[PDB]
């Protein structure tokens, strides 16, 4: 209720020291908007190392869709059947893709 | 209605006549070209000005140019 | 009056001069124009 | 015969066209006497797309 | 052509819904177009004012506003089911004009019958400037 | 001591606008403890400041009713006066710059218009022929001026496209 | 690597690499030194 | 077939709704016209040239009378830097009764408008008193339009139409007018000046009645016939002079002491009087040049012809141009349109720096309206000049006629021009807008020191150069051992040095680098809209993108989507996109004045100086605090006076964005809505039986452009007056 969210550091290097604002609890940079602290207080998240594992497991994620998209396309590329089979995409997009991730997120 | 007029430039690709959606053009003999064919524009006054001919014409200048002005109840595409 | 043979308007003249330029006037130019617009030969 | 030898750089002098003092490059001249028989082909197209044009003898000179 | 066709009003029509593209109150004061093509068998097409259509086997009729409509649709079905169609043209007093074949070859062609007009022999750009034409009534590329 | 103007050693406005930066930058300072990163760099912003505000000063730099310094534009004023620093030299400094990204763009584009189908050269760049240039072009002004007087810097009207009017 | 420079050698390179250089450059003189005004060397 | 479009058979065979549009856009496009020769072109056009004439005088009769109807003449004429000016009654039934309340200013009974034209400040200068002389003077431009009425009518019948060849008289023509219209004119002038409104500052009514019985100057008439020229600046008016009564007054009619009335901070009647005397007379002796049917004079032909140059400078010279100007009407006009809006520039930039009405300085928001009417009337009038030059490149330019001559060879480098043009535009703009943003960022950071300020030296040294000691540059006319300045030393330096060493007059302010920028964004604007007119004018009859353009009209819309695409290619078309920049152009240098100027007036020079380096400044400190009494006007909790102010400026607003509307969005979605509108119209009960006689059309490209420019213009022109009037009137 009295320190200002703040994840953004700009550099020292031209006039931009003056961006760095008193955020407040010792510490100074740009006033950010997106609301993460809060989603970050409504996600259990105590210390600065559950955002770094956080952070790693998002770029792990990031690179292992990249190498989908690689696979899925110049190696193993599905049929038009494949993409045609409406009735199993529906499926298992709404019971697997959200109905997990709303159990997933309710666990 | 508008004014269409076919220079001798033209070398009678016969494509000017395909891409106006209204008859305007019509391909005549000719002798001046290679392909001894000539655009002509007998139903003038059917003419919106759309310059798709000026578009279809491969010649640098066009051979057949389109001039705007007095417009009519056709030339203005109304179908009211 | 002391010279006012350049004759002065009276000082009611707006209330009868307004609205004969504000509403009648534009009546008479919308009849007019309307007429002449729609005259065949 | 009667127009510049096939494959050879000329000049056009065009003033409507495009490639108005520019260099183009001969690909057929045309002998059955019409109106515009030399046929050029430029490296550079139009804003119509086209690299092809035609013109008259006196429209084509040598380039210096 | 050899002959030129008259259109017949006993020609059926190809089956449709009511469609709010379509005819004005233009076809009645002023001129509107008929459409006639002969199919070999009932096709689906897509009208250039409409939806879809379904043509019968045989001849057929189509009323348009436009002779824009009449061509559009015309080179549809050329490029689609090689038709080879013809419109007219019913003015508001019933004089019926005959169009697009009026040498029955189409403006692809030249059938060596056809005069050339409107046609300059002096090239584009070769005209005169608009001065010395002022005051006459005729725009350079008019003479 | 130019157009109206004092120098910025003996400006009053200067040395006020100056304390007022220390001011308002030592407002900020209270809100940190001295052994803290912010004030580290706030720190280091303040004499960012006072080395700014120095190194104008005794600079050949004046200023006029504003406390802001003021440029000198014309040369030779610029010249008697101790003045040339402010736009003298550094309009050179530009054009040596300018010329010799207009040279070495010439050159590049002369040394692709002499090869086959010279279009994809613009979107495919080549990087050793590029960078021999980019390393030749110190001496472009020299370069510009032989090819002004030899005549290959200008070509012939005879061809070049122009507007039929 | 023949077709991975070739395609290094369009856009990127005078698009990124000239960019890049030519900031961080810019960012260092920036930097070292403090913000000047005038050139007294 | 209608007969609406008399002029035009073709127009009236259009059965839509764009036969009414476009007949009333070739109104007076009578070379356009079906049927119609040269000669009965040019008495058309002079018949047009008495309407205008009629049509200004009735106008300006109608203000006289105005002011002396509703007006406080007398009223401002005791009290000038009290009571306000009125312009005229404001009789709204649809007016509440706190807005008549709100309205009743300058001391009067009924809701008034406060008069900003300067008209109050000009009738007391030139000896205009009371409301009678007003309204004598109302009836009068009254009788003197209709006698133009009447004149235009008489030279339109048989055995009073004059011929081709009398419109064409060029020689005799120049000669009169200059003589005439011109140097006669302004003797009258000073003659008026000299007989009414010398005496009438000076407490001495002259009037139609006692004006032979009075005597201009003591001497009377002997100095005019003799040498002694000198006797008439004897004994001129003194600094403590009022311009109401003759306390400490002098009898001089024609003197040059120059500077400012010490009063009413304005020229001194004797030095107009005097100026007007020697316009006078050197326009009557310029007016005896051109050859006339006697021996003597100087003809056009010969000396068009006579100056070519040696060694090819021009290629032929000027030969050939003098039947190209004669014969193009459009030639004339454009020149006629870029020295009208040249002068009117000149005015613009002269009036306020010497103010030539009394008490006309002390009226802010009057100068403001005044500087910022006649800057726009000016930056329109050059755009007319441009576009109507154009339209002499493509309607009535003979190549043959003229061939190698000026215009030949201008027009065959015209690619040169335009790309030099667009070399310093682009070159102006990029530097100033780089500058701006480096110092507005910088001053964003702190650190205001850190931007660039290049101080004016030019100008400056030019201010010093006329006599300005501020900046210290000790060189002619600052200097008293300069021979410019012991040249005039005891003839108009004492007044003019007072004048311009005076601040707080608008005489030759002090400039900084803030003055400096503004002064480069100016030239920005001025180039841009020459580059873009001028290639409008020179692309107008050929392009490589259309070789054909002298064949399609001046005013068509584009040539179709083939060859790339051929939008805006004309150059009407140029032109409209010029008025945009002509716009903003205006639009900048009145802000410059604006902002300047509200800063002298309030006496916070400084917060201009420091504060229009840098654009937020500029924001911060014109567009938002001036505008905090602009848009009080109508406050939930009340309403002022400045309630219509406000209400224009929002007017102005949604004018900008209906012109957006029109700009944005082009023909041929519009057709469509409009075919389904038709439809609708046509296919519902009730409705169907009332039907169109012009079929409804979506407005063509060309019409889309005007109307969109026309919408953009007047709403533009609105919002700026209203917040000028309103921001210089809330204070002052
Ligand atoms: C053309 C210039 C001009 C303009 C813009 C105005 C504007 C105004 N006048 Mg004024 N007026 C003028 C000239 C003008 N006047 C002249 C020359 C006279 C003396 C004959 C008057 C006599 C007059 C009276 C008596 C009254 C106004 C009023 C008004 C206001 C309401 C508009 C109205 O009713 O029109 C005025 C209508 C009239 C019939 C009078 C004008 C007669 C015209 C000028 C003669 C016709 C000339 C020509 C054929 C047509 C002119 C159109 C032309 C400009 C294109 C408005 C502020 C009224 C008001 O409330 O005062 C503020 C009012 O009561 N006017
Ligand atoms: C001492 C020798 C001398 C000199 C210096 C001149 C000088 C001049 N004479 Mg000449 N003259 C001389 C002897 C001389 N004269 C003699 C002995 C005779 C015989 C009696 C003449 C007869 C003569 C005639 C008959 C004429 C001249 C003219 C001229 C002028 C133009 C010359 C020219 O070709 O245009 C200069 C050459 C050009 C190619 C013009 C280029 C202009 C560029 C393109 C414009 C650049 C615009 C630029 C953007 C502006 C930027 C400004 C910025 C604020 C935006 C020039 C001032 C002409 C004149 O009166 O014009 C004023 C003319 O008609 N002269
Ligand atoms: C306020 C808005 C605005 C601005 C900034 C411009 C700016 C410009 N217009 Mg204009 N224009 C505008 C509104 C505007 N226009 C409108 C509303 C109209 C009516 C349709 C026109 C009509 C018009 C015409 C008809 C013409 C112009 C021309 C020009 C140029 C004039 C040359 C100049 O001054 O130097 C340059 C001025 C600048 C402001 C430079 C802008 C570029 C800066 C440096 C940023 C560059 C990118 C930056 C480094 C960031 C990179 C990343 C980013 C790209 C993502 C310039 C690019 C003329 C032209 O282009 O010919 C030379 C021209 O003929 N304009
Ligand atoms: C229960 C099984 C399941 C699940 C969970 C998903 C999940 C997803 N599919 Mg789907 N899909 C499925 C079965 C499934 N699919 C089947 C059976 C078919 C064929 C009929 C398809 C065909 C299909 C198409 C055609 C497309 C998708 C796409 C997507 C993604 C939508 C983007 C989104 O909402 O953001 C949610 C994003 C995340 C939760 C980020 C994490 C993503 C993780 C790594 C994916 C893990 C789920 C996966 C099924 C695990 C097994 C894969 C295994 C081989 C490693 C999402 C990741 C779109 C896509 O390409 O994205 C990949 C798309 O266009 N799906
Ligand atoms: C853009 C045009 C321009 C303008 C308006 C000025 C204006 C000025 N210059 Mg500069 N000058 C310019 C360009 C310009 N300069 C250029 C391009 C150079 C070449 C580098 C010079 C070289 C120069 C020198 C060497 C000197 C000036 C001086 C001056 C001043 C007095 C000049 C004078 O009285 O003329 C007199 C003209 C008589 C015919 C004045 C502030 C002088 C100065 O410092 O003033 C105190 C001085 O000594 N100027
Ligand atoms: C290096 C190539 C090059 C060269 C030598 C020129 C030279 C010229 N141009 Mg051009 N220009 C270029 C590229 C170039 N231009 C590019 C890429 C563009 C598109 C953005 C333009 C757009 C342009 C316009 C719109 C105008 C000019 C104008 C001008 C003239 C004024 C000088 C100037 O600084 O203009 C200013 C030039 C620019 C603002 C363009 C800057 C773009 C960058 C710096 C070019 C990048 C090229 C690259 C570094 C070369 C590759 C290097 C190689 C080793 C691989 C001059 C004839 C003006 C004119 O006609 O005056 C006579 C004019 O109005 N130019
Ligand atoms: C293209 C502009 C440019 C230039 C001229 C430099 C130059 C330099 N950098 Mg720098 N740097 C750049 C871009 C640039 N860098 C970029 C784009 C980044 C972000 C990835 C960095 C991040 C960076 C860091 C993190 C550090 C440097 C450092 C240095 C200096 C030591 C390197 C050295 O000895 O090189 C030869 C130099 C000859 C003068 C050197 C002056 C180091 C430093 O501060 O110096 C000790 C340092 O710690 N740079
Ligand atoms: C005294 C100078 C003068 C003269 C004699 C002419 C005369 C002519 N010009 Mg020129 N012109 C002038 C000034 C002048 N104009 C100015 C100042 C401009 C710049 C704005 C132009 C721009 C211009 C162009 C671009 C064109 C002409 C054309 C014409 C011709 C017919 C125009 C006409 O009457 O249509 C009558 C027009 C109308 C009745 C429309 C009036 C709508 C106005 C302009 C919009 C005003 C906005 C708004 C609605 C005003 C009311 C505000 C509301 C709140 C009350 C004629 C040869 C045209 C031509 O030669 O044809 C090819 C042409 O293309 N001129
Ligand atoms: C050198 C830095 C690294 C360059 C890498 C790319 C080289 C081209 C890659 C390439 O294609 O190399 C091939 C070719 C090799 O050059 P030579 O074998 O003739 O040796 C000359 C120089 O390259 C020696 O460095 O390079 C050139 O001809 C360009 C030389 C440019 C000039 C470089 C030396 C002179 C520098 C002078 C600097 C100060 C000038 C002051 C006045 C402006
Ligand atoms: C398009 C066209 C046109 C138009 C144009 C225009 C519109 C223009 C404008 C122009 C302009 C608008 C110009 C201006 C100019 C100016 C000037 C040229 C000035 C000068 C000045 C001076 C020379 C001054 C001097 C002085 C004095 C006297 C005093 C003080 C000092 C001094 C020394 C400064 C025409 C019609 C022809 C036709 C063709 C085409
Ligand atoms: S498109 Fe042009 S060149 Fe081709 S046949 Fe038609 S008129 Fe001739
Ligand atoms: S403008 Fe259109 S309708 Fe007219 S002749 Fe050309 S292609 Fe046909």
């Amino acid at each position: 209720t009295h320190i200002k969210p703040s994840a953004q550091v700009v550099w020292p290097i031209v006039g931009q020291e003056i961006l760095n604002g008193d955020v407040g609890g010792g510490f100074q940079g740009i006033q950010i908007t997106s609301g993460f602290f809060q989603l970050w207080r409504a996600s259990g998240i105590t210390s600065e190392l559950q955002l770094y594992s956080t952070a790693i497991g998002g770029l792990v994620l990031a690179a292992a869709c990249f190498f989908a998209g690689w696979f899925h396309y110049h190696k193993a590329a599905p049929k038009l059947e494949w993409f045609q089979n409406v009735e199993s995409m529906l499926n298992h997009h709404l019971a697997g893709l959200l109905g997990l991730g709303s159990l997933a997120w309710a666990g | 209605a508008h004014v269409v007029k076919i220079y001798d430039t033209c070398i009678g690709c016969t494509q000017c006549v395909r891409a106006c959606p209204l008859d305007v053009l019509e391909m005549v003999p000719w002798d001046g070209c290679k392909a001894a064919q000539m655009a002509s524009s007998p139903r003038t006054e059917d003419c919106v000005g759309c310059k798709r001919c000026e578009t279809a014409c491969p010649t640098d200048f066009l051979s057949v140019r389109v001039y705007l002005g007095n417009e009519s109840t056709r030339s203005l595409g109304l179908a009211y | 009056a002391t010279e006012g043979y350049p004759f002065v308007p009276p000082d009611w003249a707006p209330a009868l001069f307004v609205p004969l330029t504000g509403l009648v006037l534009p009546a008479v130019g919308m009849a007019w124009a309307f007429t002449y617009i729609q005259k065949e030969r | 015969e009667i127009g510049p030898k096939r494959g050879s750089l000329v000049k056009v002098l065009r003033p409507e066209s495009y490639w108005y003092n520019q260099v183009g490059k001969v690909v057929s001249v045309d002998q059955s006497g019409i109106r515009y028989p030399v046929v050029v082909r430029f490296e550079n197209q139009n804003y119509a797309g086209v690299s092809t044009n035609n013109y008259a003898l006196d429209e084509v000179t040598d380039p210096p | 052509p050899w002959k030129q066709p008259e259109l017949d009003p006993d020609t059926p029509s190809p089956i449709f819904g009511g469609s709010t593209g379509g005819l004005l109150r233009k076809a009645q004061v002023e001129e509107f177009y008929v459409t006639t093509w002969e199919s070999p068998k009932e096709q689906i097409f897509e009208m250039p004012t409409g939806g879809a259509a379904i043509m019968r086997k045989g001849p057929n009729l189509l009323k348009l506003a436009r002779k824009e409509h009449c061509l559009a649709l015309t080179t549809q079905l050329r490029t689609k089911f090689r038709m080879s169609p013809c419109f007219y043209r019913v003015y508001a007093d019933g004089k019926v004009e005959y169009l697009h074949p009026k040498d029955g070859v189409y403006p692809e062609k030249v059938n060596a019958g056809r005069v050339g007009v409107n046609q300059n022999m002096r090239s584009i750009g070769k005209n005169v400037d608009p001065i010395k034409v002022k005051f006459t009534g005729s725009e350079p590329f008019e003479i | 001591d130019i157009a109206g103007l004092t120098p910025c050693s003996e400006s009053k406005a200067y040395n006020k606008l100056e304390r007022k930066e220390l001011k308002v930058l030592d407002k900020r300072l209270k809100k940190y403890e001295p052994g803290s990163a912010p004030y580290l760099a706030l720190q280091a912003t303040k004499e960012r400041t006072e080395n700014r505000f120095k190194t104008y000063a005794k600079q050949g730099l004046l200023c006029g009713n504003d406390g802001l310094p003021h440029l000198i534009s014309d040369p030779g004023l610029a010249l008697r006066f101790n003045h040339a620093g402010e736009v003298f030299i550094p309009t050179f400094g530009f054009l040596y710059v300018a010329g010799y990204i207009g040279h070495v763009g010439r050159q590049y584009i002369i040394l692709s218009k002499e090869d086959a189908k010279p279009t994809d050269k613009e979107i495919i760049l080549d990087v050793p022929l590029a960078l021999k240039l980019a390393f030749q072009g110190w001496a472009w002004p020299l370069a510009s001026i032989q090819e002004l007087r030899n005549g290959s810097l200008l070509e012939k009207d005879e061809n070049i496209t122009v507007s039929p009017r | 690597m023949k077709d991975f420079t070739t395609y290094l050698s369009t856009a990127p390179v005078v698009g990124l690499g000239w960019a890049i250089f030519t900031s961080g450059l810019l960012i260092e003189i920036n930097r070292f030194f403090p913000d000047p005004l005038v050139f007294s060397f | 077939t209608k007969l609406f479009p008399k002029f035009s058979q073709g127009l009236a065979q259009d059965p839509s709704t764009r036969r009414i549009w476009y007949g009333l856009a070739t109104a007076h496009d009578f070379e356009s016209h079906d049927g119609m020769t040269e000669e009965n072109l040019y008495q058309k056009i002079f018949a047009s040239h008495f309407g205008q004439l009629a049509i200004i005088f009735l106008w300006t009769s109608g203000n006289l009378f105005h002011v002396a109807w509703q007006g406080n003449f007398e009223q401002w004429v005791t009290d000038p830097i009290h009571v306000r000016p009125i312009a005229h009654a404001i009789w709204d039934p649809h007016f509440g009764q706190p807005a008549v309340e709100a309205f009743t200013r300058g001391g009067a009974s009924g809701p008034v408008n406060i008069a900003t034209s300067g008209v109050y400040q000009w009738w007391y200068t030139i000896g205009l008193r009371s409301n009678q002389e007003l309204y004598v003077s109302s009836v009068f431009l009254a009788l003197v339009s209709a006698v133009f009425l009447f004149a235009g009518w008489l030279h339109l019948q048989p055995n009073f139409q004059p011929s081709l060849s009398w419109f064409k008289d060029a020689e005799s023509r120049l000669n009169h007018h200059l003589a005439g219209l011109f140097g006669v004119s302004s003797l009258a002038w000073t003659g008026h000046l000299v007989h009414v409104a010398i005496p009438e500052s000076r407490g001495q009514h002259v009037g139609w009645d006692n004006f032979l019985s009075v005597l201009p100057h003591p001497q009377g008439l002997t100095p005019f016939w003799s040498g002694n020229w000198a006797a008439y600046a004897q004994n001129p008016d003194t600094a403590s002079h009022a311009f109401g009564t003759a306390d400490g007054s002098g009898t001089a009619i024609l003197t040059f002491l120059g500077g400012f009335h010490p009063q009413t901070q304005s020229l001194w009647l004797s030095d107009m009087a005097h100026h007007h005397l020697a316009i006078a007379v050197l326009f009557i002796v310029a007016g005896h040049m051109y050859r006339t049917n006697f021996g003597i004079g100087h003809r056009l032909e010969a000396i068009l012809e006579a100056h070519t140059p040696p060694a090819g400078g021009l290629g032929a010279g000027h030969k050939g141009l003098f039947h190209t100007v004669n014969n193009s009407l459009h030639f004339q006009l454009g020149l006629a349109l870029a020295s009208v809006g040249t002068i009117t520039s000149l005015v613009a930039q002269h009036m306020y720096s010497l103010p030539p009405y009394a008490y006309l300085a002390v009226d802010f928001t009057t100068q403001a309206s005044l500087y910022t009417h006649h800057q726009y009337i000016a930056g329109f009038i050059m755009c007319g000049a441009f576009a109507h030059g154009a339209i002499f490149f493509i309607r009535d330019y003979d190549p043959e006629q003229n061939k190698g001559n000026v215009l030949a060879r201008v027009l065959d480098h015209k690619e040169a021009i335009i790309s030099h043009l667009s070399w310093v535009s682009l070159f102006l703009g990029f530097h100033t807008l780089g500058l701006y943003v480096h110092n507005d960022v910088v001053q964003a950071f702190g650190t205001p020191e850190k931007q660039i300020l290049i101080e004016p030296v030019f100008a400056q040294w030019i201010q010093a150069a006329q006599g300005k000691s501020l900046y210290g540059f000790d060189l002619l006319l600052a200097s008293s051992s300069s021979p410019a300045y012991s040249a005039g030393q005891s003839l108009w330096l004492p007044g003019w040095l007072e004048a311009i060493n005076n601040n707080q007059n608008s005489l030759f302010l002090t400039i900084g680098p803030g003055d400096f920028l503004v002064h480069h964004a100016i030239a920005l604007g001025l180039h841009t809209t020459t580059l873009i007119l001028v290639k409008g004018a020179l692309d107008a009859r050929g392009s490589k993108l259309m070789p054909d353009k002298k064949d399609f009209g001046y005013s068509f819309p584009c040539d179709g989507p083939g060859r790339g695409g051929t939008c805006d290619i004309s150059a009407y078309d140029a032109f409209y996109l010029a008025v945009f920049w002509m716009l903003n152009t205006i639009g900048w240098v009145t802000f410059y004045w604006h902002w300047k100027h509200l800063t002298l007036w309030q006496g916070n020079v400084s917060q201009f100086d420091e504060s229009s380096t840098y654009l937020m400044g500029w924001l911060r400190d014109y567009l938002w605090l001036n505008s905090s009494q602009l848009i009080n006007g109508y406050n939930p909790f009340g309403m002022n006076s400045l309630s219509v102010w406000a209400w224009t400026f929002l007017f102005g607003h949604l004018v900008y964005a209906t012109g957006f509307m029109f700009l944005i969005s082009w023909r041929g979605y519009w057709q469509e809505l409009i075919e389904t509108l038709v439809w609708a119209h046509e296919k519902t009960p009730l409705a169907n039986l009332v039907y169109w006689k012009d079929k409804p059309v979506a407005l063509s490209i060309v019409q889309a452009r005007l109307v969109g420019l026309a919408h953009f213009s007047v709403g533009y022109i609105f919002t700026y007056a209203a917040f000028l009037i309103a921001s210089t009137a809330g204070r002052f």
